[PDB]
């Protein structure tokens, strides 16, 4: 679809490499570590999807 | 003092240990989009220049 088809997604990065045939329904934000991050933030608090 | 947009200033970085984690002294970046790489995996991969 022209600039569409968002319903099909993936992950560029994850907190850890997936195990074989492992499934993860969650989409929580990866922690930055160097900066407290419960709300959105900089370095690593970008949304995985 | 930065240069113009047409005369964009270039420096080659070579023969030096790249600490890409001194980026996070400059304040919330309207964009840190890392294309083709992750903002977290960049301080690992060695590169020529």
């Amino acid at each position: 679809k022209v600039g569409g088809n968002y319903n099909y997604l993936y992950r560029l990065f994850r907190k850890s490499n997936l195990k074989p045939f492992e499934r993860d329904i969650s989409t929580e934000i990866y922690q930055a570590g160097n900066k407290p991050c419960n709300g959105v933030a900089g370095f690593n608090c970008y949304f995985p999807l | 003092r930065f240069a113009s947009v047409y005369a964009w200033n270039r420096k080659r970085i070579s023969n030096c240990v790249a600490d890409y984690s001194v980026l996070y002294n400059f304040a919330p970046f309207f964009a840190f989009k890392c294309y083709g790489v992750s903002p977290t995996k960049l301080n690992d991969l060695c590169f020529t220049n």
